[PDB]
């Protein structure tokens, strides 16, 4: 986490404005994405394992 | 005016925050989904299992022809019954 500290501090209008933004923004589609698939087959695995 | 740091920091904290939040849902899908495989593999095998039959055990008492043979099922019926060609 050290890391990531001294990137945010350092560097507040570098990464911020657009790198962070960004990639958290496609984490969090892609992850949502992924978890909307593992929804669907897990309800869809239910019904075929009833 | 708050620092332009403490904003970004804000940020990233609240950020790593749902992302934290977000990896517990995927976590609990996962275990869902580790279970889960193995609770249908056990439903499938079983299903698979349910359509197939037993095998009368009888003794063989002699060969007449090269295709039939005389079976002493265990029950005591004598009965004269093929072979399967690969064996």
């Amino acid at each position: 986490e050290q890391d990531g500290i001294g990137e945010e501090v350092l560097k507040m209008s570098t990464e911020e404005i657009i790198q962070r933004t960004r990639l958290l923004d496609s984490e969090i589609k892609i992850m949502k994405s992924e978890v909307l698939r593992v929804t669907h087959e897990l309800q869809a695995m239910k019904d075929k394992i009833k | 005016m708050a620092d332009p740091r403490d904003k970004a920091l804000q940020d990233y904290r609240k950020k790593l925050l749902e992302h934290k939040e977000i990896d517990g849902r995927l976590k609990e899908l996962r275990e869902q989904l580790k279970e889960l495989t193995k609770q249908y593999e056990k439903s499938e095998n079983d299903l698979k299992a349910l359509q197939s039959v037993g095998q009368i055990v009888g003794e063989v008492l002699k060969q007449l022809t090269e295709e039939k043979f005389i079976v002493k099922a265990t029950n005591g019926p004598r009965y004269v019954v093929g072979c399967r060609r690969q064996l």
